[PDB]
């Protein structure tokens, strides 16, 4: 949207002022004001915008922002442990499956109407 | 003859977490991408009270204010 | 829940914005050139945070999916459990009677 814009043009006018004002500036002061102004009212901006769009956001990902890393690793790892979750929760299944085949099976002999009735009714 | 309290199973696959819930709920493509941004953001700028600002997001007059403060250019 | 947030990281910022803005002119240039230039520093580390919350506020489905496809698992473990332990009082105490 235009407020990732706003902030991205802010931060590159403040990184410019910041690097204008490193060194003794022989102009005038009032352009790093200036500038500053300019970075306080687009921050207001997002800050509207943000308000009027009202993204939810869970605590997880502020202490994973603190740090510093962009979240697509944290979505892999997601993805990952999910599928990983799946895995095992077929495997689980498939085990449960497997032994209530065999079981069914190997005590076919013990009264065949009722396994008859069983394979019927399904 | 029928056994007693037989009774119907349930509809033969309804909602189960026997199938792929992932691909029944649409988010396939994004697995398949997914399996730093401070450096992709890092990238944008130079680098990535980083301890004040985490402390002021943990709880959660442009024009006089310029006017009202003068900074001496050397 | 951004919103909150997004109110007190714009009044903390109008607060330091304020309070470096009256220590300037009282402080030396070479204090005020460095207040500023931290300050500077302090909200460019707002607007990344920021920028990194906008760039996850459409990345937020697969985690929820992922995070609804482990809690269904979860409840589902407590039920398989419960049924077993169930099974495990009646054998202790209903048989004995």
């Amino acid at each position: 949207h235009l407020e990732e814009h706003l902030e991205k043009f802010v931060e590159n006018i403040r990184q410019l002022g910041i690097i204008v004002s490193d060194f003794q500036p022989s102009s005038q002061a009032g352009l790093n004001q200036k500038l500053n102004f300019i970075v306080t009212g687009l921050q207001d901006i997002d800050k509207c915008r943000q308000q009027l769009h009202d993204i939810t956001v869970p605590l997880e990902v502020f202490e994973y922002i603190d740090q510093g890393r962009n979240p697509q690793l944290y979505t892999k790892e997601c993805l990952e442990r999910a599928l990983a979750k799946n895995e095992q929760v077929k495997g689980k299944i498939d085990t449960m499956k497997k032994f209530k085949s065999l079981l069914i099976q190997e005590l076919s002999k013990v009264f065949p109407e009722d396994m008859a009735k069983y394979r019927s009714i399904r | 003859g029928p056994f007693y309290l037989m009774r119907e199973l349930p509809g033969s696959t309804e909602l189960t977490g026997s199938t792929n819930l992932i691909t029944h709920y649409n988010l396939e493509q994004a697995y398949n991408k997914f399996c730093d941004l401070p450096g992709m953001i890092d990238l944008p700028g130079s680098h990535d009270r980083s301890l004040i600002e985490k402390p002021p997001i943990l709880s959660s007059g442009t024009m006089l204010a310029g006017f009202r403060l003068h900074t001496g250019p050397l | 829940r951004l919103s909150t947030l997004i109110e007190f990281l714009l009044h903390r910022a109008y607060s330091e914005l304020m309070v470096l803005t009256d220590l300037l002119p009282r402080k030396s240039d070479v204090e005020r050139k460095i207040e500023i230039v931290q300050f500077a520093s302090r909200t460019r580390q707002l607007f990344v945070r920021l920028l990194a919350l906008v760039k996850w506020a459409n990345n937020a489905g697969k985690v929820e999916k992922c995070a609804m496809i482990s809690s269904f698992l979860d409840q589902q473990a407590i039920l398989f459990v419960d049924t077993a332990d169930r099974l495990a009082s009646l054998a202790r105490d209903a048989l004995v009677h």
